[PDB]
């Protein structure tokens, strides 16, 4: 699983891509962000855009990120339990 | 599969559905709730009256005394299923053929109350199966 | 397995609920309480020839007011009437006067809860409550006489007249169509020895078959052998009169 | 069934219950690595503050047993406090019913001893930390104990617990194969320090801010955890190597 | 196959949204995930976001 | 039909519920009705009795607790015939220490703590009573709600046991004229015997089958019964 | 502690372990006992299948719990001791403090309450025994013969017998014994019982055991040669 | 299979479900909020109001230990009330003992090791609660939250019940806003706010606010409730804000 | 599905089934509306107060609500009524419950 | 093929034949009381009881009348 440095890498390929309002808060999500598959990072985003088409923004806020994470982390952990490797 | 077809993702055509089982304990909630087994019906051991009436729809066929008072009889037997009354009068009648006598009397039921009832209450279904209910 | 606390998903505790059927495999008791006096009947139900049938004892005196019979397994009943003569006993000795029968009957439904797996220091003197019934019958001052059905589930009726055991069913089913408040003493006796009759599985004679009554002046009173004798012969000619 | 819940063997012959708590530990993904100084002992361990909302001073694994012993543990929190407020119990008894300080070994020992008790009852169930016990006693010099669920206890001359344990084991070890003694040699108790967060950034190849460490010194006749300020001063101190 | 072949739609009975009592929220999030990326995909599109697979 | 969490109350569920005094709570949805309702100034209690058969007489329902404070059950009788008895003596507990009045709301929640630390711990069935509560103290009239559960709350009027849904539902309507009627203790009667009225399964209020218990600012806690309730039917 | 609730009630309405405790009264040797006109009769099988075992120093079937209340039984050999050291103490508690020996009944109703204690506290199996307490009375005459059993109920009988093969026992008894008329004396009483046992232990002068207590304290096991005598007789008499 | 129906067994994972299941019986109730000001400690907890015979203004599930220690839970309410009513013992023993009013990370622990002995035994069931508590001693203002595992951490804000989504994401944007440490006499106003956006995925039945305050400078370090006016205000700043 | 806890990891997480929806169970005020859409296709009343009925069941599902409806008018046609009164839904949430001894006054 | 195992040979009149047959007999016997309730019909029911309690005994009633 990506370490808390890499972590960081993954973020910003994922946020490139998509529109935005310019996001300074990968600082405190990584930080967040434990066990966090690379599936899970690039579905992040896709919920912080989820949450952009509800208020009718066209950019997604910092405020929707911090969101979004919480959001991905709490059904994760609870429903699946992932494999400890050898 | 069978829990798909009892709902479908389509109204399933006219089909009634009637499942008979010795635990219910067994069965999976999915199977339970209304819409798959909507009523449950509880098929329990008849109490005093009930062996008075089960008694008669056995007895009918067979030839029997006018004085046999099917009340003292049913009194007289535990707490009891409807299967150990089919064995009751059997032996009722096969006391009467050991004994040479074509009708059944007061003293044969009498014995084979007390013959079904002591021995196979060391082998009664009713107690272990009760508890699974 | 299940404890012994548990509830069914009806909200029933198991034990106490199974309990009711252990009554229900006993002898009858049969219970009718008038103006006059409360006369207690009860099928003795020998089991041969060889047992002697004066020793078997299903009527006992708890106090000279208050009378006790019982039906169900009769060796738990050891237990409760030991208690009830403690109470009425100990009760009479810390105010000078005969409990009430109403209040008797209560201290024992609170002994009969008291099953349990134990917990801290608190008594729990069973595993399963006591397996038997009990019509407790007497007499105050204060409202005349009484009759009372206690029943393990913990809890009791003041009845007109109650009958329990295996012919329970059959047996109230007369009972609700011949009592009323203006049966005397001696009619009480001969409706009893009918009612008896009906629901007994052997042939009614003195040596099988017990009364007992309770009156203010003569005290609670177990019929002899030879009372009976007389009662038994009076019911054969109120039926040939018709 | 009833083989595997309580604390009988299994017809194999094996405690599958004590099996099941050391796979408790490693549900925290800290990481610990703990060196004997010449005089002092050293301990570091990650510290990782999820949620921006947690008080990132209450957070902590370094617990001050006594002057003489610190410890550091690793596994589950509550598990943590339930053997830190044993561990403190035992410290002042000691030195009620004896006269002197507890030493290192003998806090170890009283430990092993209460974890065995909990692998034989039935009704007890293990607790689930790993406790690793710095200190400078007096008569044997700098010490660490690191005692488990089981119930077993040995002596270090250096330690790692935690998920990427086996990085840090394989440094710590081509250490003192090279330098062919059983301890770091640095009389000052600064430089060990430096020392050890150069193996961390090495075995778990991740880079340290101040936040995320967190240092406990053990020298004569005091224990301390170093302050924010002092963490930051250490990691210049490498970038400037 | 001929099975596929079956699976297909051959129409569902109209429920309409009204007829699924209760339940507001989980409808809106349904609809969010499953309806909007196949009518409204312009906007995803120009939000950069990929579309919710299920 | 019988789960695989019902064995003894340590266990939870998957759902997250406590199955076993969930079961204790159908034990009250089996008593027989009992409807309390309070102005300002009196509570009252109104509880329909219970015959066995004919032959038979009524099983008590309302607790003279003290002389200003009183309960009724629906539910097993033994185990509220432990909780009044506690209530008792939690009662002189106080006028014999403090001299002081217990207030209604304070002895709540001793009840509750003394049913949660029985569903806490391993054996001990849970109790398979509801309670109503009236009294009146210094601060006036109170009428308390008692779960087995153990939860207790303050109302303007409540009902248990069998079809209490029928009455339930008159005194949501109604509450705004009876919670009104103050120094009149006649009427705030009435408005009760009504309510009780409606969840009747055509069983019939007879003078030997209904039961009313009153308290107030200046009465004591009293039990009408037999005779004394034919003026209130 | 070590409490569970071992003894609970079946739907049915029974203790299963009072019907299994019954159960086990019913493969144990067989005693018997008979009251004539002024002494009992307690005549016991004795397992004679055993060889090279010493019949001088081993326990009896018969244990005396008073000068004039003695006690035989069926079931459990082990579990019989039990009962009999709190009944040989009952029966000195009682003269202690109220004076005056026992009477049969009482000694009875406290053996009979032990047996029903066990059926009730948590953590005990409950008895597998059942007793014939016999005896006279002090200061009277009349034989008194009672029975327990593991559900603590007791009676009174004119004739009785637990164990093996009861049901064929009783039923030469059902036949064989007056109710009315007693054995006219001690010896035709004695004729009675053997020839009652003859039935199910076929025969062996050594298996049969024959103790009779007589009223004023006179507890007197009848010898091996007594017994062959009378087994003699009887079959003698019964084969002429 | 059997390892989910007892206490105190491990899986062959490493976790004990019944304390996992424990926190599912926490996730139904009602939303609370804990808001750290600068000064002290602001409790604020949605209460549902069931019915029209539910008494206004009367059943307060705030309950204060000692004079300085507020206590506030969602999860199992009866619970919950015996969780304090321990912690009022240890509160007045300590007390007692040091003839000083007990400080607020020293009673987090004892509260923490009662929790934790109930997760130990097959014995005793775990505790069905989350709670929040803080208040105000001589080292300052602190902030606690118990899980029904037994652990706790200090905190700048907390929540749990059915609203801890929205809660926790809204505390976030409190403590970005003002990273000076709000205002005690503000952050009444503000809590106010935190409820009423929680209370939007449970608008179908309406609540009754309650809010109460411990602040070294305003009420002197003892544990007050906010009543009358200052709660009137509270209501009206957050309702004009979400129209 | 109605089992979650028993799919592996492979069939779940982000990527896949991107989001998780639950279900609740139907709240008191749902009940009301839930009655209420079923009634619609039989006959009805205005005795019917549905607004009492849903405060009565609790934790029943939204198959269990489709019951209540369905066995009430089992027992209007029982009886031969026109048609469905208040009565017969309130004894038809009993005959859903499994309940089947009612109070033999074991219970004062 | 359908035995027969008449109706008359279940035990008494009990309330439990009558839940039967208001489940199988009674809509297939007459639907026009079925049409003006608008009511649809129950379809399942679980027999279950000890051993012994004829729940086949119906079964095979139900079998012919049908
Ligand atoms: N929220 C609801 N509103 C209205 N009707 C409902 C609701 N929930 C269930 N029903 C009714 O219950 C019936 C059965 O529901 P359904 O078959 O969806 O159960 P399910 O949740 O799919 O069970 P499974 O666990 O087998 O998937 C539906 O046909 C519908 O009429
Ligand atoms: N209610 C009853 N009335 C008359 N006879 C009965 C009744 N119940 C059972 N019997 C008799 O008992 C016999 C066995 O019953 P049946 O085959 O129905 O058992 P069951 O109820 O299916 O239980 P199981 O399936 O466990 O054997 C029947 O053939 C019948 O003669
Ligand atoms: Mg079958």
């Amino acid at each position: 699983l990506p370490n808390e440095a890499g972590r960081l890498e993954i973020f910003k390929i994922h946020t490139a891509k998509v529109k935005k309002t310019g996001e300074f808060d990968f600082e405190a999500a990584v930080k967040m962000s434990d066990g966090f598959n690379g599936a899970d990072i690039r579905n992040c985003a896709t919920e912080a855009g989820f949450f952009a088409i509800r208020d009718d923004r066209d950019h997604i806020n910092p405020d929707d990120l911090m969101k979004a994470v919480r959001k991905v982390a709490e059904v994760k952990k609870l429903e699946g339990t992932i494999e400890y490797q050898k | 599969e069978l829990i798909t077809q009892l709902d479908g993702f389509d109204p399933r055509g006219n089909i009634k559905v009637m499942f008979a089982t010795n635990r219910p304990n067994t069965l999976d909630p999915a199977l339970l709730r209304p819409g798959r087994i909507d009523r449950k019906v509880e098929f329990s051991l008849p109490d005093l009256e009930g062996r008075a009436n089960i008694f008669r729809i056995h007895s009918k066929s067979m030839s029997v005394e006018r004085g046999i008072r099917w009340e003292l009889i049913s009194r007289l037997c535990p707490n009891s299923t409807g299967a150990e009354l089919r064995s009751v009068c059997t032996e009722a009648g096969m006391f009467a053929i050991r004994a040479r006598r074509k009708v059944a009397t007061e003293k044969d039921f009498l014995k084979a109350v007390d013959k079904v009832i002591s021995g196979y209450k060391k082998f009664s279904s009713t107690s272990r199966y009760m508890q699974y209910n | 397995d299940r404890g012994v606390s548990t509830f069914s998903p009806e909200g029933r505790l198991f034990q106490v609920e199974y309990s009711l059927e252990a009554i229900k495999l006993g002898s009858t008791a049969i219970g009718i309480a008038t103006k006059e006096g409360v006369v207690l009947g009860v099928e003795k139900r020998a089991t041969s020839p060889l047992l002697e049938s004066d020793s078997i004892e299903k009527i006992v005196e708890i106090d000279r007011h208050i009378g006790c019979a019982m039906s169900g397994l009769t060796a738990d009943a050891r237990s409760m009437i030991e208690h009830a003569r403690t109470a009425a006993v100990t009760h009479n000795l810390y105010y000078d006067e005969d409990i009430n029968v109403e209040s008797l009957t209560q201290s024992v439904c609170d002994l009969a809860l008291r099953f349990g797996e134990g917990a801290s220091g608190e008594e729990r003197l069973m595993s399963r409550p006591f397996g038997v019934a009990l019509l407790i019958a007497g007499h105050d001052a204060d409202d005349g006489y009484q009759l009372f059905h206690a029943e393990p589930s913990g809890t009791f009726y003041r009845y007109n007249a109650k009958a329990i055991g295996s012919g329970s069913e059959g047996a109230q089913a007369e009972l609700l169509n011949e009592w009323h408040s203006s049966l005397t003493l001696k009619e009480a006796e001969l409706l009893v020895l009918k009612i008896l009759k009906q629901v007994m599985e052997e042939k009614l004679d003195e040596n099988n078959a017990q009364l007992s009554c309770i009156t203010k002046q003569d005290g609670f009173k177990i019929y002899d052998n030879e009372k009976t004798a007389e009662l038994i012969k009076e019911l054969k000619e109120k039926e040939a009169a018709e | 069934g009833y083989d595997r819940h309580i604390t009988i063997f299994s017809p194999e012959g094996r405690l599958y219950q004590v099996e099941y708590a050391f796979k408790a530990t490693n549900q925290t993904n800290i990481n610990s690595l703990a060196v004997r100084g010449k005089d002092c002992t050293v301990v570091i361990s990650q510290k990782k503050v999820p949620d921006k909302l947690l008080d990132p001073t209450t957070v902590s694994y370094i617990f001050c047993i006594s002057r003489t012993i610190g410890m550091v543990v690793n596994g589950p929190i509550p598990d943590a406090r339930n053997a830190a407020l044993r561990a403190k119990a035992e410290a002042a008894e000691f030195r009620y019913k004896y006269g002197y300080d507890m030493p290192c070994d003998v806090l170890a020992k009283r430990m092993a001893n209460l974890s065995q008790i909990y692998t034989q009852r039935a009704y007890m169930r293990p607790l689930g930390v790993i406790l690793t016990f710095v200190s400078v006693d007096e008569e044997l010099g700098p010490s660490i104990y690191k005692t488990d669920p089981a119930g077993y206890y040995v002596g270090y001359k250096a330690t790692a617990t935690g998920p990427k344990q086996q990085e840090i084991t394989t440094n710590l070890e081509n250490h003192f194969k090279k330098s062919k003694i059983d301890h770091i040699n640095e009389e000052s108790w600064e430089k060990v320090v430096e020392f050890a967060i150069t193996h961390m950034i090495d075995a778990l190849g991740t880079e340290f801010s101040k936040n995320d460490l967190e240092v406990g010194v053990a020298t004569k006749d005091k224990f301390f955890t170093l302050s924010a300020e002092n963490i930051e001063e250490r990691l210049v101190a490498i970038a400037e190597q | 196959d001929s099975r596929v072949k079956a699976m297909e739609v051959d129409e569902k009975p109209t429920e309409t949204y009204s007829d699924v009592g209760g339940l507001d929220k989980q409808i809106e999030e349904l609809v969010e995930a499953i309806v909007l990326p196949m009518k409204r995909a312009d906007k995803f599109k120009d939000m950069g976001i990929r579309a919710p697979k299920g | 039909f019988r789960n695989n969490y019902d064995g003894d109350t340590v266990t939870f569920s998957p759902t997250g519920r406590l199955f076993q005094v969930e079961y204790a709570l159908e034990a009250i949805k089996q008593g027989s009705v009992t409807v309390g309702l309070r102005s300002n100034t009196h509570a009252v209690l109104v509880a329909l009795k219970r015959n066995a058969d004919e032959l038979s007489s009524y099983q008590k329902k309302i607790i003279k607790c003290d002389e200003h404070m009183g309960l009724s059950l629906a539910g097993l009788a033994p185990d509220a015939r432990v909780l009044s008895n506690y209530l008792r003596q939690q009662c002189n507990y106080s006028s014999l220490v403090f001299n002081r009045k217990l207030a209604v709301e304070r002895a709540g929640h001793l009840l509750c703590d003394k049913a949660q630390k029985n569903t806490q711990s391993y054996g001990g069935r849970p109790y398979g009573v509801g309670l109503l509560i009236i009294g009146y103290d210094k601060s006036g009239a109170h009428l308390l709600e008692f779960q087995p559960s153990g939860n207790v709350t303050e109302l303007y009027g409540t009902a248990i046991g069998a079809r209490s849904q029928g009455a339930k539902t008159y005194l949501e309507r109604t509450l705004d004229t009876f919670i009104k009627i103050d120094g009149n203790p006649d009427e705030l009667i009435k408005a009760g015997v009504e309510a009780i009225s409606q969840s009747l399964r055509d069983e019939s209020l007879t003078v030997d089958n209904l039961s009313i218990a009153i308290v107030g600012k200046d009465t004591p806690f009293t039990i009408y019964d037999g005779e004394a309730v034919a003026k209130y039917i | 502690g070590y409490d569970r609730a071992l003894s609970i009630f079946s739907p049915d309405g029974h203790i299963f372990q009072v019907e299994y405790a019954l159960e086990a009264v019913k493969r144990g040797t067989c005693a018997v006992g008979v009251k004539g006109k002024n002494c009992v009769v307690l005549g016991c099988e004795r397992r004679s299948t055993l060889k090279l075992q010493d019949t001088r120093i081993t326990p009896s079937k018969v244990s005396k719990i008073d000068s004039h209340v003695v006690l035989s039984f069926s079931g459990l050999n082990a579990d019989s001791r039990i009962l009999i050291e709190k009944a040989r103490v009952e029966a000195q508690s009682h003269r202690l403090t109220l004076e005056d020996p026992v009477t049969v009944e009482y000694l009875t109703r406290y053996v009979a309450g032990v047996q029903q204690r066990y059926t009730q506290s948590g953590g005990v199996r409950p008895f597998g025994v059942s007793t014939l307490i016999a005896g006279f009375d002090p200061r009277d005459d009349e034989p008194k013969l009672y029975q327990t059993e593991p559900s603590g109920i007791y009676s009174s009988w004119s004739a009785q017998t637990i164990g093996r093969n009861s049901k064929t026992v009783r039923e030469f008894l059902e036949k064989n014994y007056d109710r009315k008329e007693p054995p006219a004396t001690v010896e035709e009483c004695v004729k009675l019982t053997v020839r009652s046992l003859l039935e199910v232990v076929q025969t062996g002068a050594k298996n049969i055991e024959i103790t009779v207590v007589k009223p004023d304290s006179d507890i007197v096991a009848l010898s091996s040669e007594e017994i062959n005598q009378y087994v003699t007789q009887i079959e003698q008499e019964k084969q002429e | 299979t059997g390892y989910d129906l007892s206490n105190s067994v491990f899986s062959p994972d490493g976790r004990n479900f019944q304390v996992e299941y424990a926190v599912k019986a926490v996730e139904n109730g009602t939303t609370s909020i804990g808001i750290k000001c600068n000064d002290g400690v602001v409790f604020a907890v949605e209460k549902l109001i069931t019915s029209k015979l539910l008494v206004p203004q009367k059943n307060v599930k705030i309950q204060v230990v000692d004079r300085h220690i507020g206590c506030v839970y969602s999860g199992l309410i009866p619970d919950g009330r015996h969780l304090v009513n321990r912690g009022r013992e240890e509160a007045a023993s300590f007390k007692k003992l040091y003839k000083t009013p007990i400080p607020i990370p020293a009673f987090a622990d004892r509260l923490g090791q009662y929790v934790q002995a109930h997760t130990l035994y097959n014995s005793v069931r775990p505790f069905g609660v989350s709670t929040i508590f803080g208040g105000v001693d001589k080292n300052g203002a602190h902030l606690y939250m118990l899980e029904p595992s037994g652990s706790y951490w200090g905190y700048k804000g907390a929540a749990t019940g059915k609203g801890r989504q929205s809660a926790k994401a809204e505390l976030e944007k409190l403590v970005d806003h003002h990273p000076e440490g709000l205002s005690a006499r503000e952050a009444v106003k503000q809590a106010a706010k935190i409820i009423y956006l929680a209370h939007e995925d449970n608008k179908e039945k309406d609540f009754e606010l309650e809010i109460s305050w411990c602040s070294l400078s305003e009420t002197n370090g003892l544990h007050k409730f906010v009543k009358g006016d200052l709660l009137q205000e509270a209501i009206d700043f957050a309702q004009k804000e979400i129209n | 599905t109605n089992r979650v806890d028993v799919l592996d990891p492979a069939l779940l997480r982000s990527g896949r089934l991107d989001r998780k929806i639950e279900f609740p169970l139907p709240s008191e005020d749902s009940r009301a509306q839930i009655l209420q859409i079923h009634s619609r296709k039989m006959t009805t009343d205005d005795d019917i107060n549905w607004q009492e009925l849903a405060r009565s069941t609790d934790e029943f599902n939204g198959a269990q609500l489709k019951a209540v409806t369905v066995e009430a008018g089992m027992i209007a046609l029982r009886n031969g009524q026109s048609s469905v009164k208040h009565e017969d839904f309130v004894e038809g949430i009993s005959e859903v419950q499994a309940r089947k001894s009612k109070s033999v006054s074991f219970y004062a | 093929e359908k035995p027969d195992v008449t109706y008359s040979d279940v035990g008494g009149c009990k309330d439990q034949i009558e839940k039967l047959r208001e489940v199988v007999e009674l809509p297939l016997l007459s639907p026009e009381r079925f049409a003006t309730l608008g009511i649809d019909p129950p379809k399942g029911i679980l027999l279950y009881g000890p051993p012994g309690t004829g729940k086949t005994l119906c079964a095979r009633a139900v079998a012919n009348r049908t």
